[PDB]
């Protein structure tokens, strides 16, 4: 998995690959790793996939109830706290490694959240097995206060680094651009690999399989 | 406890269960009946860890007997087996699980059919024409694969069972001191006193 | 007639214990007032020290709940302090759980939901207090929210509470009918306090010394109460024009 | 929990809730027991205010507690089911631990002990 | 402090009446009029914003509440009781439904859950019943548009159109004449504004009326619940 | 020792044109010992099908649990549960045992009765959803099935074309696994008919 | 303390009656009449809705007839909200039994369970009883078609035909007069509607004031089917039997 | 009516009659006072000698909390002890967490909230004591008085019990005649006088004087009892002033 | 990590590096290890980031609630709350925290709380993995009642050496000055401190 985020001039750009693996096998080549928290806050997910999914859904659900009661958009710090305090309580056993990005009344904010409950507040972050490949791209080319299409290219370039160089990472590149004026959920942003074309048709002809008995029931 | 077999024939279920009770170096008893009557037409044999086996069997017996009194009705073998499986499936995630494997041989008076259920300590239930627990199956299943027919009589079932016990007496290292055999049919449960 | 002793419905669909708690509200015989400026929210309240043996510095019905939120109470001091301690605790817990300062209205609603519970559950009595919360909220700006023993709450442009609340309310109503705006169009809080005091003097028909008033001021990022000498300076400015 | 003492003494030394429970029994349909030399017979009344009844499925007045003991009653039907269930459970618990079914005296003593417990426990009638 | 009220405060009287439920319904009667009308392509719910003072900002007090994106609620009776029911309705829609099935509850089931909470205040130890009647309007994929009423007892009934509170008897008669099974949403809003004018004494405009709809999706879906603005109400009051 | 490979067995599901197919082997064992050749791993709750591989006691327990839950769902909702909704229910139910999980590999298959859209899904033992259009595989020969499915599969197959694809994927994968086989079942599921076929395969 | 305000819901009167049970029965006597009739080839459940306006959405409405599982249904008389609490408990008990034994719950066992819950509220806890009387219509393979009733006391009994709610005295006489043991479902449908038509406090019996249901084994391949009648179907059966 | 039979019930006035009945028990008790001085506080109490069999100086009424706070009360003596036990738990938990000894205003609210809690429910009785307490903290001297309702305020001087009006009048003279302040040793003498003057309301039985004090200079900010020569000097001053 | 707090004439200064490592990977090179629990009470964090963040948040909460009721807490009080958490949960925590604050009465104060949960009031304190390398330097060069410029140079030189030798330490040297005048944040980059 290669997930990343940057803070640019107008807001936040999140990025993620799409490969879900089970050991060495690829179960899904186009899975979604960028999760919805609130309308102005999204969360990229790495680590244990179920933990990542369910931790984001729970905090998203609780923030929705919080936001209905207060009548105002939720903040990234409250998303950060709720994730943080839960993950800390479970002492690392919930293996959720998140890149949390969103835009508040107080401006754009980006966090990295770790399974044990630590969080860093940063202008750029990377996580997952492809974090080093992605972080190399950010150390090479990041600068503060980038324009939108530039930041999009840098994150895309950082996810790509992970896709190609990390075996755990692969498939397409998803982006999520968050600013005060819009939210752009780009899935897929890029398709860096074409699906391999097969030269033969190996599908069997009808009646090839040996059947013992049959039953038909209508609905 | 060691060897427990079961075979479902045309009109009955036959359970064979070893007599030996061995703790360590010494055979403490050579006449142990590893079975409980749960209801008039349902018999359960059992094998596993010492203490747990009887405690579990007697606990199941008590619950089925309670059901029988409350409803003035005998539960089907299918229902009794599903109850037992759930108890074992509950057990396996306990603080201390019941280490007990069972065979439930019953005659369903509604369907007029014998039925044999094999359930392990995890709660792994299967309905079978013939079953065994532990190492017994390794020897016996190949015999039963060869010789079994669904339309066999009770006497043919007993002959096929003798052949199973002879093979176990030949090739197994432990002296299990023979087997107590019990037949479950439309008329209830009875013990074959000469085997 | 046990429907009047606990919080259950009377045949008219009424909760008499809630109504009697509202009457306990005026037992102190103190009037409070709250108004909003451009950058601020001002709350003023009468201060009465009848006993010469009392330490007048400890006689207060204004509370600093958080740094941003102030709360004035109309009602007896034991219930006031009950409510003050709980609001402080709630505001602190909120900041810990959600990572930002509790808004004025969110606290007001929270305290109101607690007050509602005492009107439905029989073992708990209502508190005999009306709680007026004030702040300069970072999203909604100058804010006045009020809670009562019924568990009712609402936001205000300005408000008044106490025995002579109707006189103060109508005085304020008439000013905002002229200006046609939801606030006091004034830059400095000092002048918004001067307005608040002036309009209480007019409404109640009584002059005030420095020791007859108690003032609380909310600005962006802090709520504070004025000292006797800060109020005296305020009274001097009123008299001089 | 609801702790309220419902069964209490009155100035003349009577527990009225217990005595009013007897009045509920007085209302109930008649039940009779006669023991012979080699048998016991339990007779029970069925009130004929209720016709259009399904006698196959309607709760019968005599209940088996075990294969060798029966319980009939007069009074509140719903209350009887609670005593019958408890007795049936205790009958199987006795067989399980003593390896012998209950005596009729033992089973009676148990049911009677449950009835007593409900006359000096809080929150119960 | 022992909560010693472990016993019911609502009990059957000799006549078979549950006193506290009846008295709660009397409290609902005294409350301000609210109504609901169901069209073919939507539902409308409406009520009067009875402002306690002109210094109070009545925009802050929401009588019409969003429960889910496709379900809205309005009430008549005690406002604080309504508020805590909305809190619990919103929460139960997540805990017992969204976190399980990954979707919001259908109108009827969310109504059933609210009804359950209200029933429990009618039987549990040491509590009075809720002093509100709710009108819940909503949409879901398999049941379509629906409108329900929920009373202090916990009893609920589906309606084509109805009204509760102050002038409900008169309002229900008004709706019986005007309602048909071929109404469009705009026709229903028109009828709601007509019906609500009868029970309102004072000012009748977008600032003193609260009105919301369950209709088309407003841009995974968009939310069907929409609260009409002060301006949107006034526009329809000129074509009245 | 490893709970997911004591009893053995496999499930595969595929989508086609206006249809889905789900298939399973029939083996239950105690490691090397074959015990039952009638242990089906596909169940159904209305028109939604659920395959479950893994520890057999948990397979049985979960079947009983989802029957329970979908029955109450239908009574309350007044309609049968849909594949999309059931998938979320499975995920929830598995994750609530996060730190003491059911040792299973479930597979949902069905057609949404309203939209008509063919649907399949898979899960890990703690409920993370694999949400793939093409195919879902599970069990002790999952690697084998992944290989068979990736080379045999193509989109929009007609029901009886799809039958030949899923059957050959199952059979040839099972024959490369010691703990799978002993018979097989294939369900071909269309919007208002379901064809259940038992396959002839080698019995070793 | 709190003792002052305690109604004491679980006590005997001097006559040996449970006050609250008796008063709950009085409550139920005012509820809309529900009738159950058991035939040789099925069971009929018929029930009268109450108050009704022209504006009540009838097709999505359910106040009387509820489904517990595929074999067992109930007709309600009393507080609908109280019934729904008990109904959801019963629905769970049926699924717990199904999960445990892998067989559908026998009708009597379910009925006893609910009845035992009702009983508990009369003997302990200090809470008011449930103001509900059920008619249970169900089938199992031991006793076949069964009708039962329970009431707030927790007492239950079996019936060939029975009524609950309003005018039960009058209803039970009319049923006792025209019921016969060899009767069939189509005849029982007619008897149920004729009984309601005479005992109703309304001016006339119409489709919009009725809920109606049948439990027939009358299906292809001897399997039990529950039919909750739609508004249009109740209107048709009212014309067929000649009431409208 | 019936509004006075249960605690936590509002009468139609808005009053809690049970609390007002607790005040009657307070008014029935012996006279106790508190005097705030320059750098500390002084507490004094009237102890009625019911019999010659009472051991002199043994039945001590004034109680210490932590090491720096004095508490005295009038009314039901056991209720006062119960409140001080709680005060000691509060002062202990405060010091455990925050290290510093509990400030007097902080401590005052701890007692205040606890006493107020006993007006919230019908399952408890209100406290039958008015409690005068105080001491020296980092911000200087503080004297408080706490009523059955939970009401408390800071005081220059405080008095409660049967002789409270007599005492209050005397305290008011001291406040007027000493605006610059009263010394600790002066306050001890004045406390003795005021108890002796307030003894006219309990004049049937003779009494025993008990005084305590915290002063920054005289006791290092710790609560001590006035004993021996300093006690006798205060008694002599008091006896001289009544004659 | 290399952290320190040093009292001086006008108050106290806290100092820290900015490196956070996961093994040999620098996860965050611009970490803020100086965290605010009150206006003029701050702490330097070392150990488990999750633990020290969780503690610091709880302390901030306790002191916020203290301030609501009893006014500004002393630096000693803050140290006592840190201690209470660290000591009572010693089995589940890995936190080495320096607490530093400015009163007007007490002036600058530094409390160190090592792994055990013990408290030690000191004129200055050093902590974190890089502190081992500067015990010698700091002991030789520290004086009491230094000026602000002297104390900034003492911390800058000290952490410079800690950074030079400790791989776990690095990046920028952040500082936080606590005086009557207010709160000043300072930053010093590698190009400045490496050439010292
Ligand atoms: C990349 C993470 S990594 C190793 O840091 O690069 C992805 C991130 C990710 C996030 C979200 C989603 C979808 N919501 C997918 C992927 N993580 C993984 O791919 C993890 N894989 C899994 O968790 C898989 C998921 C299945 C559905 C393919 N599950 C398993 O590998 C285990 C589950 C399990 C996990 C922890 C403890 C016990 C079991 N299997 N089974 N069965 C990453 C762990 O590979
Ligand atoms: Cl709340
Ligand atoms: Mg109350
Ligand atoms: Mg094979
Ligand atoms: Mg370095």
């Amino acid at each position: 998995t290669t997930i990343a985020g940057v803070v640019y001039k107008d807001g936040i750009v999140l990025g993620a690959d799409t490969r879900a693996t089970e050991g060495m096998v690829v179960a899904d080549k186009n899975c979604s790793k960028i999760h919805f928290i609130s309308p102005n806050i999204y969360c990229c997910g790495a680590g244990t996939a179920a933990d990542t999914d369910m931790t984001t859904q729970l905090i998203s659900s609780n923030l929705e109830l919080h936001s209905l009661s207060t009548g105002r958009l939720p903040r990234v710090v409250t998303a950060n706290r709720m994730l943080k305090q839960m993950l800390f309580r479970y002492q690392g056993y919930i293996g959720a490694a998140l890149v949390l990005g969103g835009v508040d009344v107080t401006g754009p904010h980006l966090y990295s959240i770790y399974p044990h409950g630590s969080t860093d507040k940063l202008p750029y972050v990377t996580m997952g097995s492809g974090s080093l490949a992605a972080m190399a791209v950010f150390e090479d080319k990041f600068r503060p206060d980038m324009e939108e299409e530039e930041a999009k290219n840098l994150v895309s370039e950082a996810i790509a680094a992970g896709i190609f160089n990390d075996l755990g990472s692969g498939g397409n590149i998803d982006l999520c651009v968050i600013s005060k004026n819009k939210l752009d959920f780009l899935r897929p942003y890029t398709v860096p690999n074409k699906k391999g074309t097969r030269l033969g048709r190996y599908r069997c002809e009808k009646g090839t399989t040996a059947v013992l008995t049959e039953k038909i029931t209508p609905l | 406890m060691d060897i427990i077999l079961g075979i479902r024939v045309q009109d009955s279920v036959i359970l064979a269960s070893s007599k030996a009770v061995t703790r360590g170096i010494s055979v403490l008893k050579d006449s142990d009946d590893k079975t409980r009557q749960l209801s008039p037409h349902t018999l359960m044999s059992f094998a596993g860890e010492a203490g747990d086996t009887v405690q579990f069997a007697e606990y199941i017996q008590a619950n089925i007997q309670l059901y029988s009194i409350r409803e003035d009705y005998e539960l089907s073998p299918q229902a009794v087996s599903s109850f037992v499986r759930q108890e074992l499936a509950k057990s396996i995630r306990s603080r201390r699980p019941y280490q007990v494997n069972v065979l439930i041989g019953g005659y369903d008076k509604k369907k007029n059919k014998p039925e044999l259920y094999q359930i392990d300590y995890l709660g792994t239930k299967v309905e079978l024409p013939y079953g065994a627990h532990g190492y017994s199956g390794f020897y016996t299943f190949s015999l039963l694969d060869h010789h079994y027919r669904p339309d066999m009589t009770t006497e043919e079932g007993l002959d096929l069972l003798k052949l199973c016990v002879q093979e176990l007496e030949k090739r197994m290292p432990m002296d299990f001191k023979g087997v107590i055999v019990k037949i479950v049919d439309k008329d209830g449960i009875r013990q074959v006193d000469d085997f | 007639g046990y429907d009047r002793h606990i919080t259950i419905f009377s045949p008219e669909g009424r909760l008499y214990q809630v109504e009697y708690a509202f009457k306990a509200t005026n037992q102190t015989n103190i009037n409070s007032l709250a108004v909003r400026g451009k950058d601020c929210t001002v709350v003023i309240s009468q201060k009465k020290v009848p006993d010469k043996l009392l330490d007048p510095t400890t006689v207060s019905y204004i509370f600093c709940i958080s740094r941003t939120i102030g709360m004035v109470v109309n009602g007896p001091i034991p219930d006031a302090r009950n409510a003050a301690l709980r609001a402080k605790a709630e505001a602190a817990e909120f900041r810990y759980k959600y990572g930002y300062d509790m808004p004025c209205d969110v606290l007001a609603k929270r305290m109101a939901n607690l007050s509602q519970i005492y009107t439905q559950r029989a073992y708990m009595r209502p508190l005999g207090v009306i709680l007026t919360f004030v702040s300069v909220d970072e999203e909604l700006g100058p804010s006045i929210y009020k809670t009562d023993p019924a568990g009712y709450y609402v936001g205000y442009k300005a408000t008044a509470t106490g025995p002579k609340q109707q006189e103060i309310t109508t005085n304020l109503e008439n000013h905002f009918k002229k200006s046609k705006i939801d606030h006091i169009n004034e830059e400095s809080w000092e002048k918004v306090v001067e307005f608040a005091i002036t309009h209480m003097i007019d409404a109640l028909g009584t002059e005030f010394s420095k020791n007859d008033l108690e003032v609380g001021v909310a600005t962006k990022d802090k709520f504070f109460t004025l000292s006797a000498e800060n109020i005296e300076e305020r009274l001097v400015a009123i008299a001089e024009q | 929990g609801y702790d309220r003492a419902l069964s209490i003494f009155s100035p003349d030394g009577h527990i009225f809730q217990v005595e009013y429970a007897l009045e509920a029994v007085k209302r109930g349909t008649c039940a009779v027991g006669v023991k012979g030399k080699n048998c016991v017979v339990l007779g029970c009344e069925r009130r004929s205010t209720l016709k259009l009844q399904d006698t196959r499925i309607t709760p019968s007045k005599v209940s088996k507690i075990d294969s060798h003991v029966v319980l009939s009653f007069s009074g509140l039907n719903a209350d009887s089911r609670i005593l019958i269930e408890k007795a049936r459970v205790e009958a199987q618990s006795h067989r399980l631990t003593l390896e012998d079914p209950v005596t009729v005296e033992y089973l009676t003593r148990y049911v009677a002990g449950v009835q007593q417990r409900y006359t000096q426990s809080g929150g119960v009638r | 402090m022992t909560d010693r009220y472990s016993f019911s405060l609502t009990t059957f009287s000799p006549s078979g009446k549950l006193g506290q439920i009846d008295y709660a319904l009397t409290a609902v009667k005294q409350g301000v009029t609210s109504l609901g009308i169901k069209a073919t392509n939507g539902v409308v719910i409406a009520t009067e914003k009875k402002s306690s003072s002109p210094l109070a900002m009545s925009e802050t007090l929401s009588k019409v509440s969003l429960l889910t994106p496709d379900i809205g609620a309005v009430y008549s009776g005690m406002g604080p009781d309504y508020r805590v029911l909305v809190d619990k309705s919103r929460k139960v829609a997540h805990t017992s439904y969204k976190r399980i099935y990954g979707e919001y509850p259908p109108t009827k089931l969310l109504v059933s859950e609210v009804a359950k909470i209200m029933q429990e205040a009618t039987q549990s130890g040491g509590v009075r019943p809720f002093g509100v009647s709710l009108l819940i309007a909503g949409h879901d994929e398999f049941n379509g548009f629906s409108l329900y009423q929920v009373d202090p007892s916990g009893s609920y009934f589906p309606w084509k159109a109805t009204a509760i509170g102050k002038g409900s008897v008169a309002a229900k008669t008004f709706l019986e004449k005007r309602w048909n099974d071929e109404l469009e949403l705009e026709d229903a809003i028109h009828i709601a504004l007509l019906t609500l004018k009868e029970s309102v004494e004072g000012e009748f405009n977008g600032d003193t009326i609260e009105l919301a709809i369950i209709g088309d999706e407003n841009p995974d879906k968009g939310p069907r619940f929409r609260k009409l603005t002060s301006q949107e109400i006034n526009d329809r009051l000129e074509a009245l | 020792s490893d709970p997911s490979s004591i009893n053995g067995g496999i499930v595969v599901a595929m989508t086609g044109k206006d249809c889905v197919a789900i298939a399973c082997d029939l083996r239950l064992g105690s490691q090397s010992l074959g015990v039952s050749n009638k242990f089906e791993k596909i169940f159904h709750y209305g028109h939604v099908f659920l395959g479950i591989t893994g520890l057999a006691t948990d397979v049985t327990t979960l079947n009983e649990m989802f029957r329970y839950k979908t029955n109450l769902y239908k009574l309350k909702e007044e309609r049968a549960i849909e594949p999309e909704t059931f998938t979320q229910l499975v995920s929830s139910s598995l994750y609530e045992r996060r730190f003491g999980p059911y040792f299973v590999g479930p597979v949902v298959a069905g057609i949404n009765s309203k939209s008509g859209k063919p649907f399949i899904a898979g899960f890990d033992l703690i409920g993370c959803i694999d949400e793939a259009k093409d195919f879902i595989v599970s069990g002790t020969a999952s690697d084998q099935l992944f290989g068979m499915c990736e080379s045999l599969y193509e989109p929009n197959l007609e029901p009886e074309d799809l039958f030949e694809t899923i059957s050959q994927a199952l059979l040839n994968a099972a024959d490369r696994d010691a703990l799978s086989g002993w018979g097989a079942v294939v369900y071909i599921i269309k919007k208002d008919e379901v064809v259940k076929r038992y396959l002839k395969m080698r019995q070793d | 303390g709190s003792r002052r305000y305690d109604s004491r819901t679980t006590i005997f009167s001097p006559e040996g009656r449970l006050y609250q049970v008796e008063y709950a029965l009085e409550s139920i006597s005012h509820a809309g009449t529900a009738i159950g009739i058991m035939a040789s080839d099925g069971i009929v459940l018929a029930a009268e809705r109450k108050v009704t306006s022209t504006l009540l959405e009838q097709d999505t409405s359910t106040e009387k007839l509820y489904k517990l599982n595929d074999k067992i249904a109930v007709a309600v008389a009393g507080l609908t909200a109280d019934a729904e609490i008990l109904i959801n408990t019963a629905r769970i008990h049926a699924q717990n039994y199904l999960k445990t034994y892998n067989e559908d719950i026998p009708v009597e066992i379910l009925v006893r369970r609910l009845s035992d819950i009702k009983q508990g509220y009369t003997q302990h806890g200090g809470l008011r009883p449930f103001g509900v009387s059920f008619i249970y219509a169900g089938y199992d393979d031991r006793y076949g078609y069964q009708l039962y009733t329970s009431n707030p006391s927790g007492n239950y009994t079996g019936w060939k035909a029975i009524s609950v709610g309003a005018n039960t005295s009058a209803a039970q006489t009319l049923l006792q007069m025209d019921y016969k043991d060899d009767m069939k479902v189509d005849d029982a449908i007619e008897l149920a509607l004729k009984t309601l038509s005479k005992t109703t406090d309304s001016s006339a019996l119409t489709y919009d004031r009725l809920e109606f249901a049948t439990i027939r084994k009358g299906a292809n391949d001897g399997e039990v089917y529950q039919k909750i009648f739609k508004p249009q179907e109740i209107k048709d059966i009212l014309v067929k039997t000649g009431i409208t | 009516t019936g509004y006075d039979l249960s605690n936590s019930v509002f009468s139609p006035d808005g009053r809690n009659f049970q609390v007002e009945y607790a005040v009657k028990a307070v008014e029935n008790g012996t006279t106790s006072i508190g005097i705030k001085c320059n750098d500390g506080v002084v507490f004094a109490v009237e102890k009625l000698i019911t019999s010659k069999l009472l051991v002199p100086q043994k039945n001590v009424k004034i109680q210490v909390v932590d090491r720096h706070i004095g508490c005295v009360y009038s009314g039901l003596i056991p209720d006062g002890r119960h409140l001080v036990n709680r005060g000691r738990e509060e002062a202990a938990s405060f010091k455990k967490l925050y290290k510093t000894p509990i400030p007097i205003p902080a401590f005052a609210d701890r007692l205040g909230q606890y006493v107020q809690a006993h007006t919230l429910y019908n399952s408890v009785r209100p406290f039958g004591v008015s409690t005068i307490f105080g001491g020296v903290d980092k911000n200087g001297a503080h004297l408080y008085m706490l009523e059955p309702s939970g009401s408390y305020w800071g005081y220059k001087g405080a008095a409660t019990g049967k002789g409270r009006q007599s005492a209050k009048a005397e305290l008011e003279k001291l406040v007027d005649h000493h605006p610059e302040g009263l010394s600790a040793r002066e306050a001890v003498k004045q406390a003795a006088k005021i108890i002796y003057l307030a003894h006219e309301d309990n004049k049937e039985k003779d009494f025993e004087l008990e005084i305590s004090w915290c002063s920054l200079s005289e006791t290092n900010g710790l609560h001590k009892f006035v004993k021996g020569d300093l006690l006798q000097e205060a008694i002599d001053f008091a006896q001289k002033e009544i004659n | 990590t290399s952290i320190m707090a040093v009292t001086f004439k006008d108050g106290v200064i806290l100092g820290a590096d900015s490196r956070t490592t996961t093994g040999a990977y620098i996860a965050n090179r611009v970490t803020d290890k100086l965290t605010r629990v009150h206006d003029k009470i701050w702490c330097c964090r070392s150990g488990s980031a999750a633990d020290t963040q969780a503690i610091a948040d709880i302390v901030q909460y306790h002191l916020e609630l203290y301030t609501s009721q009893y006014g500004t807490p002393s630096t000693e009080t803050a140290a006592s709350v840190f201690k209470e958490l660290c000591y009572e949960n010693k089995d589940n925590l890995t936190a080495g925290i320096i607490v530093a604050g400015y009163d007007d009465k007490n002036k600058g104060e530094v409390y160190t709380i090592p792994l055990g949960g013990s408290v030690h009031k000191l004129p200055y304190a050093i902590a974190g993995s890089g502190s081992t390398f500067i015990y010698g330097y700091c002991d030789k060069n520290f004086r009491e009642n230094m000026s602000k410029e002297e104390t900034v140079d003492f911390i800058k030189h000290s952490l410079s050496q800690a950074i030079k030798w400790d791989g776990s330490s690095g990046g920028v040297i952040r500082m936080v000055v606590l005086t009557a005048a207010g709160v000043e944040r300072l930053i010093f980059y590698p190009d400045e401190y490496e050439q010292l």
